[PDB]
RNA sequence: UAUGCCAGCUGGUGGAUUGCUCGGCUCAGGCGCUGAUGAAGGACGUGCCAAGCUGCGAUAAGCCAUGGGGAGCC
RNA sequence: GUGGAAGUCUGUUAGAGUUGGUGUCCUACAAUACCCUCUCGUGAUCUAUGUGUAGGGGUGAAAGGCCCAUCGAGUCCGGCA
RNA sequence: GUCGGGUGAGAACCCCGACGGCCUAAUGGAUAAGGGUUCCUCAGCACUGCUGAUCAGCUGAGGGUUAGCCGGUCCUAAGUC
RNA sequence: AGGGAAACGUGAUUCAACCUGGGGCCCAUGAAAAGACGAGCAUAGUGUCCGUACCGAGAACCGACACAGGUGUCCAUGGCGGCGAAAGCCAAGGCCUGUCGGGAGCAACCAACGUUAGGGAAUUCGGCAAGUUAGUCCCGUACCUUCGGAAGAAGGGAUGCC
RNA sequence: UGUCCCAACGUUGGGCCCGGUGAACUGUACAUUCCAGUGCGGAGUCUGGAGACACCCAGGGGGAAGCGAAGACCCUAUGGA
């Protein structure tokens, strides 16, 4: 378990009206990588969803501090806002 | 629309004819309802 | 307005209906005349020699 | 589990739009067994099924504007969109004025201040649009 | 000569009408009137008919909803057939 | 030696071919009117389960009589 | 000043229509469609249903227009191989 | 649309919640014509569905339309027999 | 009575519906019939027959289709806005089915579209396309004219908030 | 005033790669062509040379006198209207 700061500047690569969506993806990929786990095993707590969609589908925050934990036999992660 | 009593009887009959060939008729004849109609795909008379 | 597809949408009038006399859906409910058997027009049944080849 | 039918019954029993009925997430199983309307009312009392509140537009910002305007503000040239006669109907305004002038003249007469003949002269002049307002009429009466 | 009563119409909705409203439901000849349905029912089960509502069904038949008097008991009537 | 060409082998696909015929086509002989005593035709019903065909008509794949027939039938 | 006329004006009110883009489409969403622009919008107005006029005949403020995707003579079958 | 969750052998698109959105003469409510059971329930996914499908206007089986006072029914219109 | 968890209001303005009047127009004159009223009251009995589901449309209708087309009526008084049944935003209500998704800062090229220095129609058959102007108030307004008009001519100024 | 000088950068949807779904047009045969010539005088296929290792992706369309339609022009028919 640790606190990490995820940069979401790469969402700008996707069309503007769909940034929120790409954000939620970048977040899952970042945790999967930095916690050495499969993306399928990463669980994003709704708190994170709401943070990214706060300004609608086109206005994503440039970064987001997220608190994630790693455990269990198969290896999974649980993440949330902070 | 407004259906008369007679129109209604005919519509009902058509609905009944729209059933399947009973399973036993299958065994007995040892192996289709050629008149199977659909309300949308088809058009009834009148 | 085209005579084709767009003009087909206006068609919701009932004309030809099941005929009391012959059972065909040819009784014109506006004319009250069957185009198939002649009901409403003649006591005799509608018939014509041109409904078949001349020598048959 | 599929609760769309239950949503329809709930909207009816709660007398609200389907979009406002709320089903407790932790009780999908019980709501799913709800077959009858009675089963629905039962769950309603249990609070497992509730009706979200409907909104009403706030009129606060409108009320402030109404005040400023009733006080004569926020109606400068830059705030008008309609033609003058559209902002105030002229025939309608004349009806207001002429009636007020005739009521005035009618009161002065029964009161004794005006003789039926002085009243006539003024009444006919009012009808000819001689006075801009009641005050204008009074000012004239005072010679 | 066609008969008035064809057979009891037995369905969930029919039973409710029987347990809760003292009503019996019948499939009847569609040429029969409400009055002819009342008479026939009284003569067949020796009961007193109070009201009869009819409906020409999408099965090509006529359904009748016969309410008996408080003197009779639908549940018990239908239960003897 | 990949992509691939030609012929064949095993297996498909397809339904030709051969064989078969409850259907046709044509000829010949016999026969020949029905209906208000409501015909022909149609509609809707009618079966334990019954959608189609056939039959039948609220007595609804059937009722009665006489003769035939026969240990099966629905 | 009053009054409120008008085959009157503005108007994507409803509603009717369609100047240009020679835009989009052109094995289409569509055998006549889509978008913007554009015209009419109290009248010779628009519109629903009912009803009448039938083929060398209708109907036509006339374009040989229209009479069920068909018209300088409809459609079907027959004449007919 | 997205995040969680539900059901299921199987879930991007079947259901719940949250967050995010779309429609305001309509993408809402009642209806005429026309359609004809498409309505409701249960069980299903070979068929139909611009992908998938546990879903459905699809398949199987049942069920559903209750009137003295709402229509028809009555009257007559252009006009028809 | 009913309904509501509860309270279970009182006044006012503007007033669709509905009611009732006044005026004007016609080389145009705006149905008929059944029926009803006229013509009281009690109690009782009778009131049969047919329709009744559902869709009513970017999937239930017509268009071969779950077709961006076509298809009548009433909801024309929900809030802000403003002249407004206009735009834009928002309720009630409906929907995420104008139903395939995943991925590449996602190249060329195409469809829609934003911004372009200086020049300013040189482009082109042609200013085609795009743009310029714009609402409201004040000032002011030519030729011509059938005296109606031309006219919003043109041109000039103003516009928020407190 | 990006119509133009003279084009640039950006936005959204496609285009490209991946999963699933999955047509049509067209097809005498052969076919890697190019330059000349020849030929019914407008040849990928004949002749002479030149060039040419096979396969695949993307592209804009030079050629196949490309595909689509038994030329709507013209003439001819002891044709039609
Ligand atoms: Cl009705
Ligand atoms: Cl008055
Ligand atoms: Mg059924
Ligand atoms: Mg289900
Ligand atoms: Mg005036
Ligand atoms: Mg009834
Ligand atoms: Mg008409
Ligand atoms: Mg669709
Ligand atoms: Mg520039
Ligand atoms: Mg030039
Ligand atoms: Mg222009
Ligand atoms: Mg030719
Ligand atoms: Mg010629
Ligand atoms: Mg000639
Ligand atoms: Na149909
Ligand atoms: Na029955
Ligand atoms: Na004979
Ligand atoms: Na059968
Ligand atoms: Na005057
Ligand atoms: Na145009
Ligand atoms: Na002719
Ligand atoms: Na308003
Ligand atoms: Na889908
Ligand atoms: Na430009
Ligand atoms: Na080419
Ligand atoms: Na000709
Ligand atoms: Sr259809
Ligand atoms: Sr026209
Ligand atoms: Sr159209
Ligand atoms: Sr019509
Ligand atoms: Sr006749
Ligand atoms: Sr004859
Ligand atoms: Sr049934
Ligand atoms: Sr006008
Ligand atoms: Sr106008
Ligand atoms: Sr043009
Ligand atoms: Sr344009
Ligand atoms: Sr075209
Ligand atoms: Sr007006
Ligand atoms: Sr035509
Ligand atoms: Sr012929
Ligand atoms: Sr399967
Ligand atoms: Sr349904
Ligand atoms: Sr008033
Ligand atoms: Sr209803
Ligand atoms: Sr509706
Ligand atoms: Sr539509
Ligand atoms: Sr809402
Ligand atoms: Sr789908
Ligand atoms: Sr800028
Ligand atoms: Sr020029
Ligand atoms: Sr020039
Ligand atoms: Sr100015
Ligand atoms: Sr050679
Ligand atoms: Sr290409």
């Amino acid at each position: 378990e640790r606190v990490v700061t995820i940069p979401l500047r790469d969402a700008r690569a996707e069309p503007n009206h769909k940034r929120a969506d790409k954000a939620m993806i970048l977040i899952r990929e970042h945790l999967a990588k930095h916690f050495s786990v499969d993306e399928d095993a990463v669980r994003l707590d709704p708190s994170i969803n709401e943070a990214a969609w706060a300004r609608g589908r086109a206005n994503t925050p440039s970064k987001i501090r997220v608190r994630a934990a790693r455990f269990e036999e198969e290896g999974e992660a649980i993440v949330e806002a902070e | 629309g407004k259906k008369s009593k007679a129109t209604k009887k005919r519509l009902a009959k058509l609905d009944n004819q729209n059933s399947r060939v009973p399973a036993w008729v299958m065994l007995k004849t040892d192996r289709r309802n050629h008149k199977r109609r659909h309300w949308r795909r088809n058009d009834t008379d009148e | 307005t085209g005579a084709g597809t767009p003009s087909q949408g206006k068609k919701n009038t009932t004309t030809h209906t099941k005929c009391r006399r012959c059972g065909e859906k040819s009784y014109h409910t506006k004319k009250k005349v069957c185009s198939s058997c002649g009901f409403g027009k003649s006591a005799k049944r509608r018939d014509y020699e041109w409904q078949s080849k001349a020598g048959e | 589990t599929d609760l769309s039918a239950q949503k329809r019954l709930a909207a009816d029993v709660l007398d609200v739009g389907k979009n406002r009925v709320w089903f407790n997430p932790e009780r999908q199983g019980d709501i799913a067994d709800a077959i009858t309307r009675e089963d629905v009312r039962e769950l309603v009392d249990e609070g497992a099924i509730q009706a979200k509140d409907k909104k009403g537009n706030s009129r606060g910002r409108a009320r402030e504007r109404q005040k400023k305007r009733a006080y004569g503000h926020q109606k400068g040239a830059g705030s008008r969109k309609g033609k003058a006669g559209a902002r105030q109907n002229s025939k309608e305004d004349w009806e207001s004025r002429i009636r007020a002038q005739r009521t005035k003249l009618r009161e002065l007469r029964d009161e004794g201040t005006l003789s039926s003949s002085q009243y006539r002269d003024l009444y006919d002049k009012a009808g000819g649009g001689e006075f801009d307002s009641v005050a204008d009429l009074e000012r004239y009466i005072d010679a | 000569s066609w008969d008035v009563i064809k057979h009891p119409h037995v369905t969930e909705k029919a039973m409710n009408d029987m347990d809760f409203q003292n009503k019996l439901q019948f499939a009847v000849d569609d040429r029969a009137s409400k009055g002819e349905v009342a008479d026939a029912v009284e003569e067949q089960y020796d009961v007193t008919v109070e009201q009869v509502n009819t409906q020409n069904t999408m099965d090509g038949e006529k359904k009748a909803v016969v309410r008996l008097s408080e003197d009779d008991d639908a549940q018990e009537v239908a239960s003897r057939i």
